[PDB]
RNA sequence: AAACUUUCAACAACGGAUCUCUUGGUUCUGGCAUCGAUGAAGAACGCAGCGAAAUGCGAUAAGUAAUGUGAAUUGCAGAAUUCCGUGAAUCAUCGAAUCUUUGAACG
RNA sequence: UGAGCCCGGGUCGAACGGCCUCUAGUGCAGAUCUUGGUGGUAGUAGCAAAUACUUCAAUGAGAACUUGAAGGACCGAAGUG
RNA sequence: GAGACCGAUAGCGCACAAGUAGAGUGAUCGAAAGAUGAAAAGCACUUUGAAAAGAGGGUUAAAUAGCACGUGAAAUUGUUGA
């Protein structure tokens, strides 16, 4: 709802954070696998 | 921008907070200006925040010292300045008291210790 | 609903009413274990986390748990 | 090892059912969900007479 | 035949070390070996590949190209000689990355600690040739 | 690669499509219809199908489908108007045209030797 | 508010008439500080703050 | 009293309970056509 | 005759079997004895020039001190190293430090 | 005789076989068998109610369901606010 | 440190950012998923296309290896030939 706290605002900072996409320089990079983020 | 752990050694607690209190206005001054036009300015800051690294390690290593010269003929020390080892190992009986012995017993390996023998073949 | 979330495990798992955690129990000093789940005991055990002191002890005790400085160091 | 094939929770879902009798797994939200179990002939199951 | 019980024959565990090195380690398994002319006058056989040598490729395409080492590439164990270079599809030259083993060692880049190297492996090889003779 | 390995590339022009988001049964049955068609009549047909002038003909897959006057040229009655498998074949055909005039060839002889529709993985 | 209110006095040499500060859904904290009427913003923005 | 479902159509490889039925139930299949034979031909052959 | 249905062949599809490989597992054997109120195991949030995860670390935050080695890191960009040197390194070792909120968790 | 064995042609790229002994998680059409993949049915059943949509211009490669204007309808303050 | 063990449907559920993704109010349940090439040398440039891509041209021993990437069976499908 509207009313929350700073620590769980922070927490649903967090969840936008691990859905961001996957940089490209992370792909060149020698031994390199991952191509999507999951 | 990057201090030398050498040089800090050599200098003194006065001296040392001189180049502490510049290096953190440096870092102060240089991040406000580098929100803009990001560069070589980057590295630069990234040596300074080493620099006040270095230096905080320094500060509290000397001060340890004194300290520790402080505390050394004293019965009770600091638990930052005691050893750590385990809790088991804390609370283990010290060298002196486990190898405590009974008079009586003392008495006995005086007069009559293992000797060194052999038997012919 | 039923479950919120617990302080000391993370999980969806306080009772609302009870207040106690349905995983570990969090009020109960002792963490909630069971012989009978074997799976649940390997999800919590030792080694699932960070370990930050714990991997620390086997290179301390590698050099005998000495105390003092290199000879001759700055 | 002992426990190959035997770490999974599974049941038979009866006779009346127009599906073999073999136990399956619970559950419903993953791929493993309603396969089949601890036989043989199942894949990830338990082989016949382990080696011990 | 190995002896020693510390020492193992495990090529699982071979190649997993060699591929996990660390940098210090890779070093070691990145040396190339000396020409004759510097066998003759430092009494040693091999040594870690570094910056500043000049090397002669023995093995591969690059017949025998000479050229100062460029970059000591520990990541993928190859290193770069200068003017072995081939073009991309749009005529920008990127090196060709040669094994230390596949070359050798014409020219020594030298400093104090490289003399500390080679005094080091000749004192060895003079202590066992003066145990082995007498 | 191309299944049709028996025609020197030089003399020809090709073109090509993969993945293409169109029904496979009605994108095979107007392949067929234009199937050894001179390049300029395949292009008027094709265009023709779009404004519901000329009609494809439903040989294979043609289960309970409507019958038309338009099918009597081809002698079945059922013929349909696959206006999407149109539009992609028109598209191949103008790419295969234009490769054919870079290579040098001539337009207003070319035919449509080879032509096949095949299966992707399914969506 | 206090707190933004001394480090920007003491270190850059601002005095702030007064602070409205807002938390960012990242986690951040924004600090909105109106200038006395004496200082120009445009003027300390330009030579302290290298911004235009 | 019991309902008899035969595990075809919509009932056919279903985990729990058919849809349109409300209380006891019980589930049929062809393969239990042949057991129901059987058991009767051992009671019958024993009776 | 064509079209359609079927059979075979060539090529092309669908699909991922077979062969080959393996920084993984599984089993056996050997040396050794080391968690925690000096705050453990677990949970959370932060930290990289460009990073989501995994990993590392804790506002000294992909790290500090000391020791050893001896010239890198590398996906890109920017600095280096004067190389006849207390000295590069996502290096190794490791005896000194820093170590946010909780959690036996303790105003 | 048979289970099978051998060769030729094509593809491919890194290991493999004959002899004789030893050993076994060693030979499938079925088990409403397990996992994976793929068919006919089939371009078939079907894509519901909320009366209702129409004209020009713009964007755009592409406009019934995107926009502007105009028209024709509607919620009708217990609203489609 | 080893093996008359298994070799990606096998071997631990996990050879991979696996007790992860995901399911359940919860206790708990719980996967799928390895392989270009010696070296990215991962296709400059020209042309058609709105684009995705296609065709020339090129790298390579090989593109009958183009990241839907070693080899590539059968079921099923297209074209051609009978
Ligand atoms: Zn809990």
């Amino acid at each position: 709802p509207s009313h929350k706290t700073f620590r769980i605002k922070q927490k649903l900072a967090k969840a936008q954070k691990q859905n961001r996409p996957i940089p490209q320089w992370i792909r060149l990079r020698t031994g390199n696998t991952i191509r999507y983020n999951a | 921008g990057k201090v030398k752990a050498g040089q800090l050694w050599s200098k003194n607690k006065e001296e040392l907070t001189k180049i502490l209190g510049e290096l953190k206005t440096e870092l102060s001054q240089l991040r406000i200006q580098k929100i803009s036009s990001s560069g070589a300015k980057l590295n630069k800051i990234h040596d300074l925040r080493k620099s006040i690294a270095r230096v905080l390690t320094v500060i509290n290593a000397k001060q340890r010292a004194q300290l520790r010269l402080f505390y050394k003929n004293k019965k009770y020390l600091p638990l930052d300045l005691r050893p750590k080892l385990t809790r088991a190992l804390r609370r283990r009986l010290s060298k002196e008291d486990a190898s405590r012995v009974l008079e009586k017993t003392k008495k006995r390996l005086t007069h009559f210790p293992q000797r060194k023998y052999a038997v012919k073949a | 609903k039923t479950h919120g979330l617990c302080r000391r495990c993370g999980r969806r798992s306080l009772h609302n009413q009870k207040k106690v955690c349905a995983s570990c129990g969090y009020p109960a000093a002792k963490t909630r274990k069971y012989n009978w789940s074997e799976k649940a005991k390997r999800r919590k055990v030792t080694g699932t986390g960070r370990m930050r002191y714990l991997s620390t002890v086997p290179r301390r005790f590698k050099n005998g748990f000495r105390t003092g400085v290199p000879k001759g160091a700055r | 090892s002992e426990k190959a094939g035997h770490q999974t929770s599974a049941e038979s879902w009866g006779t009346g059912r127009a599906v073999a009798r073999i136990p399956r797994v619970s559950g419903g939200g993953t791929h493993r969900a309603g396969q089949g179990a601890f036989g043989n002939m199942c894949r990830s199951g338990r082989m016949f007479a382990p080696t011990k | 035949m190995k002896v020693r019980p510390t020492v193992s024959s495990s090529r699982r565990k071979a190649r997993k070390a060699h591929f996990s090195a660390p940098s210090s380690v890779r070093r070691v398994i990145m040396s190339a070996p000396l020409s004759k002319e510097l066998r003759e006058k430092y009494n040693v056989r091999s040594i870690p590949i570094r910056k500043g040598d000049e090397v002669q490729i023995v093995r591969g395409a690059h017949k025998d190209k000479e050229g100062k080492v460029t970059s000591v590439y520990r990541l993928k164990y190859v290193i770069h000689v200068e003017r072995v270079t081939r073009e991309k599809a749009t005529g920008q030259t990127v090196p060709i990355g040669i094994h230390p083993s596949n070359v050798v060692i014409t020219k020594l880049h030298l400093d104090k600690d490289r003399e500390n190297i080679l005094a080091r492996i000749k004192a060895g090889r003079e202590q066992v040739a003066k145990a082995k003779g007498k | 690669r191309y299944a049709a390995t028996e025609i020197a590339p030089t003399k020809s022009a090709r073109a090509r499509g993969s993945y293409l988001r169109v029904s496979f049964k009605n994108t095979r049955e107007t392949a067929q219809a234009i199937n050894g068609w001179k390049l300029q009549r395949a292009l008027t047909f094709l265009q023709n199908v779009i404004d519901k002038k000329e009609a494809v003909p439903m040989r294979r897959y043609a289960g309970s489908t409507g019958r038309t006057a338009q099918g009597k040229q081809w002698g079945v009655s059922r013929a349909r108007w696959p206006v999407k498998s149109a539009q992609f074949l028109i598209g191949l055909l103008k790419n295969a045209e234009a490769n054919a005039d870079a290579k040098g060839l001539d337009t207003g002889n070319l035919i449509i030797k080879h032509i096949q529709v095949n299966q992707a993985p399914k969506q | 508010k206090a707190q933004i209110k001394q480090a920007l006095k003491k270190l850059y040499d601002i005095d702030t008439v007064k602070i409205n500060t807002l938390i960012r859904p990242d986690g951040t904290k924004k600090a909105f500080a109106r200038l006395t009427p004496d200082v120009d913003a445009l003027d300390i923005a330009a030579t302290k703050l290298g911004l235009v | 009293q019991v309902k008899v479902v035969k595990a075809t159509g919509a009932n056919r490889g279903i985990k729990g309970r058919p849809k349109g039925v409300k209380g006891r139930y019980k589930m049929v299949d062809g393969r239990m056509k042949k057991e129901m034979r059987a058991l009767k031909r051992l009671a019958k052959k024993k009776r």
